[PDB]
């Protein structure tokens, strides 16, 4: 930028374009060569997309070319970390965590005949000796 | 009909931050996205969303070497209508993020230029891994440096994140590094980093 | 089964062998002590409905190790919508005259709920198919029970070839190497999910065994869950064949 008698000093990219907001004419004063000046103005014109703080729920942003990327926390996902893992517990989502049958309404798990639902409310276990869909010679001894 | 198939399924990935995008906006319908490997089961993401995008980062970081295929279903609001996305191999197709010159330092007729390690979205060990922890010997950085009084631009390259270049004494230099993977026909080079002068 | 492997004795305890006049007819699937699921086209040419036998615990046809359990088929039930000579609605529900005894070699395959099979099992990629059918296209049948692992395809992808209906689905390889074949019809298409196997398909039909650019077609069992469970609570009619209304 140009303040009182600033242009008496030699131009510097740091003080003028980085520390303040330089114009194309101030950039030309530092690079002199036009072809190299234009190459700088393309990348310089692309601002910091993280200035708006798009990320959410304690996510960190990183500026990119005409875009950005959000580093979400473990329990979060999405372009802006807006999605929570826990708020998706339904039968479409990994069978709702149920080992066998699932039902929407909190989702309720159930078991096929011959099995029975445990205390965890998701796991099934055989109640009979020969439950369906299991190989005895592989689940014995 | 009661539904229309999605289209323009495109992959948007940078530092393994993978986003699937498609069209159009929903009208009397909702979308569900599925993703799998070549021989893996289909896992669903973004269940019945009105969004025309879906973040698949958590699914592909489990193994960035694997080729992934996805599809977008269309439910109204025997099988529902859908559309397949192009195959996607993260390790070979993800865009290299814009590098950043961490620091530079001169000692006489030589200058050292250090590059900041770019953190990726691969959250191994409960922390984001850097760009070099993934590609290793495949990743290199190219340095573009020049004088204000130079005609063209000199170039340097390093297997690490530090350049050890020679300079003309007294002269003022500028710098700009670029991430590169020579073992790539597509997405071979990143975008140029911000300039840093002495 | 083409390009498959011999299923070790006891590792396919739900596989049923159906016979007519002592001759090999078709495969089947034990879903409980009394009822067996199979394909409908296998019963198109039957004359002696009394000479219909279902064997369980079988492995080697050329030997009798004592693990086999034979039962008379009391009642064969098929959808009214089914038409002999066509492919649609190719499923049959058989009632064994007396219940079989469950052993280490005789165990039924779980009949899943509709929603569960449609939401989860349908998206498990690979499933097992087995039977004593031909080992090659227009070849000899197998003596030892063969088994094969194949991936499931959605109808939109399989129609890269409206021949496949909503009561069907494709599965196998279009490379011409691994596929179910003639004689395996009626056999189980079993899908695994968390330590439990479920019935999701029935060997139905195809355009040549292991033909390039084509997959094997299987009856979509999830369509007949309510229909089957309904009949398993019905009073048996005296006639062997019984065309029940569907749905
Ligand atoms: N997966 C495969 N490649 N083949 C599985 C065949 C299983 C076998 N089915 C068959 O052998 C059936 C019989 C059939 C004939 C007319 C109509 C319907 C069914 N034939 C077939 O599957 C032959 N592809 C012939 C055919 C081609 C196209 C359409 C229909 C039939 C069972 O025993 C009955
Ligand atoms: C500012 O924030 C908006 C959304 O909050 C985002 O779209 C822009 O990219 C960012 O700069
Ligand atoms: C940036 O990264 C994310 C993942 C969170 O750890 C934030 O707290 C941090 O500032
Ligand atoms: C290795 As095995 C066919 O005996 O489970
Ligand atoms: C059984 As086909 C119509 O996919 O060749
Ligand atoms: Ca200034
Ligand atoms: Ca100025
Ligand atoms: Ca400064
Ligand atoms: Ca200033
Ligand atoms: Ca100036
Ligand atoms: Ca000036
Ligand atoms: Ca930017
Ligand atoms: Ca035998």
């Amino acid at each position: 930028a140009n303040a009182f008698l600033e242009e008496l000093r030699p131009g510097s990219l740091e003080r003028e374009c980085k520390e303040e907001q330089c114009s194309f004419e101030e950039a030309r004063e530092i690079f002199k060569d036009a072809e190299r000046t234009k190459l700088f103005w393309i990348s310089y014109s692309d601002g910091d997309q993280c200035a708006s703080s798009p990320c959410q729920n304690g996510g960190s942003c990183k500026d990119q070319l005409q875009s950005y990327i959000c580093f979400c926390l473990p329990a979060f996902e999405g372009r802006n970390c807006e999605t929570h893992k826990d708020d998706q517990l339904i039968c479409v989502n990994e069978n709702g965590g149920c080992e066998q049958y699932c039902s929407d309404h909190k989702r309720s798990c159930r078991c096929h005949e011959g099995y029975s639902l445990l205390a965890d409310g998701v796991s099934c276990t055989p109640t009979v000796e020969y439950p369906c869909g299991k190989i005895p010679i592989l689940e014995k001894r | 009909t009661n539904t229309v198939a999605a289209y323009n399924l495109t992959w948007k990935s940078t530092n393994f931050k993978t986003i699937l995008e498609w069209e159009p906006k929903p009208v009397n319908q909702v979308y569900t996205v599925q993703i799998s490997t070549k021989s893996g089961d289909w896992k669903s993401k973004c269940f019945y969303t009105t969004d025309t995008e879906c973040d698949l980062t958590d699914e592909i970081v489990k193994d960035v070497k694997q080729t992934y295929l996805a599809r977008v279903f269309s439910y109204p609001a025997g099988e529902p209508l859908y559309e397949n996305s192009p195959e996607f191999t993260p390790y070979l197709e993800t865009n290299l993020g814009q590098p950043t010159i961490q620091s530079f330092e001169q000692v006489g007729t030589k200058v050292n230029v250090t590059v900041e390690d770019e953190r990726t979205l691969v959250r191994r060990n409960n922390t984001f891994l850097s760009l070099r922890d993934v590609f290793g010997k495949d990743l290199i950085y190219t340095l573009y440096y020049w004088k204000s009084s130079s005609s063209g631009k000199k170039t340097a390259k390093t297997n690490t994140n530090e350049f050890l270049i020679d300079v003309d004494k007294g002269e003022n230099y500028c710098f700009s590094v670029q991430a590169v993977i020579p073992s790539r026909t597509v997405n071979r080079k990143s975008t140029d980093s911000p300039v840093e002068c002495m | 089964i083409v390009g498959g492997k011999v299923c070790p004795k006891g590792e396919c305890p739900w596989q049923v062998l159906l016979l007519v006049n002592g001759a090999q007819l078709c495969g089947g699937t034990l879903i409980n002590t009394i009822w067996v699921v199979s394909a409908a086209h296998c019963f198109d040419k039957i004359k002696n409905w009394r000479n219909l036998i279902a064997v369980l615990g079988e492995h080697d046809l050329s030997e009798h190790d004592g693990d086999e359990q034979s039962r008379r088929v009391a009642q064969v039930i098929i959808p009214s919508t089914y038409v002999p000579g066509t492919t649609n609605h190719d499923i049959a529900l058989l009632r064994l005259h007396q219940p079989v005894v469950l052993t280490d070699h005789v165990v039924p395959l779980c009949l899943p709920e509709r929603t569960f099979s449609e939401r989860t099992l349908a998206f498990v990629r690979f499933s097992l198919v087995s039977g004593w059918g031909q080992l090659l296209d227009r070849g000899a049948t197998a003596l030892e029970l063969m088994v094969l692992n194949v991936p499931r395809l959605m109808t939109q992808d399989c129609e890269a070839s409206g021949k496949i209906t909503e009561y069907m689905f494709c599965a196998g390889y279009s490379d011409g190497s691994k596929d179910s074949c003639k004689g395996d019809s009626g056999g189980p298409h079993a899908t695994h999910y968390r330590g439990t196997w479920y019935l999701t398909g029935i060997v139905s039909w195809g355009q040549g065994c292991a033909t390039v650019g084509h997959f094997g077609v299987y009856t979509r069992v999830s369509q007949y869950i309510e229909w089957l469970q309904k009949l398993m609570r019905s009073e048996p009619r005296p006639g062997v064949l019984l065309r029940a209304p569907f749905p």
